[PDB]
């Protein structure tokens, strides 16, 4: 097998622009980047079957650029697409990160607001989990959600928006999480009845019980199902609790509620925060 | 003296207490710039409530604690309106 | 007995569905591929035009 | 970015055809309306990308009518017309751009089905979606597609009952009937295609032909038979032959008490109930 550091050394002499008075002999530049992004990518395979997914990403970056120096914008995409991949595999998520921005950029500019909504919502995944940079990921989600959503693609923006959401929610925006719930509700009306749930609490966590009950009362009136729900009692409940300010009631329909249903963390923070707004209350 | 002093409505944001103390007066704690000090003003044309100098709230925010909101069932940042009060009148 | 076969025919489904759910998974991977490869035949359908129209002006 | 406008000028300035002497020296003027469809395409994507939906779906329309003078694409670009018309809100522009991409197609039934959509929800021309259905279903009958031509029948006929057209709803639950036997699948389907069949028989004030189609999904369906549907159609068919809209009333609260009724009922049995009052009149 060729020798990856002496491939990805032609391909950097073969990517050196034409210069000055060869610019007048020399053909276009395109041919010699595309020769290189060939070299990059041998190098970067043998590099990846020796799973050194690293130096295999950096090599597929390298040949991306030079790809886009070549103006095939469609095959620098791809090559990003597998730096991310390589660097994801190979636990380096800045740089995977990195690849999927550049990719995500082609894909736009190119009109496949499809795969970069994709690619969108596995950035903010990454920026979730590998990164927890919470904001980043929150607009990933939503600009994913809003593109899934200009391609009539329903069930994709809503599973988005029910990232942005929670993020939002857990990140102290709860106006904004019980607007992403509305919409939610709106376009998966005809999932619901924890939406319907979880925007009262976060309505709750805002200490506006009255828009609380206005969604308890809404989603009673328009969802059946929901009306009989167990769901529809707790949030009736913990309604109920915030308006006469027993913070102990509260727990105790907690208790209750998690004895039938598991709670989760998301609920966990926005009660805890609602408990400790009774507590600021208390002061 | 309550004689003078200006009775103009303002719409005020209910906010949370300053902290334990102020609560515990049971006075509305207003900026210099809201209204004079130790005035009776009511709000909603139903709540009255002593005026004390507070530096730590802004002019055009009110602070009220637990039980204030709880006896008129209201929200943090909610608006509500507050005149010069003249009980003996 | 009834019930209980309720719950064995309902148990069964589930098994169906999470089935026909592992299939699905497979099924959007397909067709992500499938517009892959669709959208590259596009731009080389569009270039062999163009390049047999350029080839059609030279032997003219 | 370039700018937009200067781009659909640029396109309009070399989509004039050639005219007079120039056409002996000019070449093909297809490569003329692929340049301005292309400068078109991209002002356009600039207006999406700016989120004004409506002037992106004028642009694509200019491309697609450069298109179809080029002789390809237009349709596709209708399509995204369409979408972002959709979008913006424009319902108009969207019924158009898909008229013109269903023309092109002859899909066209997909893009049909979506203009019915259209046209029912957006605008409430409910006797341009019935025609829409029915095309769609017709068309997807025509490609074997049995259940999406069952949609769309479905569809046409509840747009049918409640546009006054109660045999031909009745007619086309009769096909949606005949489609749907023997397949597992819709099961439930049939139970209530007998139930709204008859619904719309008695509507028409045709209470032998409601008893009928009873007595042939009662023999022909034995899942119908025992279904609380046929029961309720029974139980309406009795309630007509004796004139008492009371009994009709307390069953259809009795049929609403254990399967919520949908407004499609609703509006049958409503009609039907006047129909009684008109009997008394008479």
């Amino acid at each position: 097998m060729s020798d990856p550091v002496e491939l990805l050394k032609r391909a950097e002499k073969k990517g050196v622009p034409s210069s000055g008075f060869m610019k007048l002999f020399s053909g276009s530049d395109s041919y010699k980047f595309e020769e290189a992004a060939d070299l990059c990518v041998q190098a970067a395979t043998i590099y990846r079957l020796r799973k050194e997914l690293n130096l295999a990403g950096d090599s597929f970056l390298k040949a991306a650029d030079y790809q886009k120096k070549a103006g095939n914008e469609d095959e620098a995409g791809n090559t990003y697409v597998e730096a991310y991949k390589c660097f994801k595999s190979g636990g380096n998520s800045v740089n995977a990160v990195d690849s999927l921005e550049n990719a995500i950029q082609i894909f736009t500019h190119r009109g496949q607001f499809r795969r970069g909504a994709n690619f969108k919502f596995e950035l903010g995944e990454i920026l979730e989990n590998d990164l927890h940079d919470y904001a980043k990921a929150i607009d990933c989600y939503e600009l994913a959600g809003e593109w899934y959503a200009q391609d009539q693609s329903v069930a994709l923006s809503n599973k988005c928006f029910i990232k942005c959401a929670d993020l939002k929610a857990l990140d102290g925006q709860y106006i904004e999480a019980s607007d992403i719930y509305s919409k939610l509700i709106k376009s998966s009306m005809g999932s619901l009845k924890d939406y319907f749930l979880k925007k009262g609490l976060c309505q709750l966590a805002a200490t506006d019980a009255v828009a609380a009950a206005r969604t308890l009362q809404e989603g009673q009136s328009e969802d059946p199902n929901f009306a009989d729900s167990r769901e529809s009692n707790f949030l009736k409940s913990l309604i109920d609790a915030v308006n006469e300010g027993d913070s102990e009631q509260l727990s105790e329909h907690c208790k209750e509620f998690d004895n039938f249903m598991r709670l989760d963390k998301w609920k966990i923070t926005i009660l805890n925060k609602i408990k400790e707004s009774i507590q600021q209350q208390e002061d | 003296d309550m004689t003078n002093m200006d009775t103009r409505t303002r719409h005020l944001k209910v906010s949370n207490c300053p902290n334990n103390s102020y609560a515990l007066a049971n006075v509305a704690a207003v900026s210099p710039n809201d209204f004079p000090n130790n005035i009776y003003i009511i709000i909603d044309n139903l709540f009255v409530f002593t005026t004390r100098h507070s530096n730590d709230i802004p002019p055009g925010t009110i602070g009220f604690n637990g039980n204030q909101r709880t006896w008129g069932g209201w929200s943090l940042n909610q608006d509500v309106q507050a005149k010069a009060f003249d009980l003996f009148k | 007995s009834r019930t209980a076969e309720l719950q064995a025919e309902i148990d069964d489904t589930v098994g169906i569905m999470r089935d026909n759910i592992n299939k699905v998974a497979e099924r959007g991977e397909r067709l992500t591929s499938i517009e892959d490869k669709a959208d590259n035949l596009a731009v080389s359908a569009q270039g062999f035009k163009r390049g047999a129209n350029r080839v059609r002006k030279a032997m003219w």
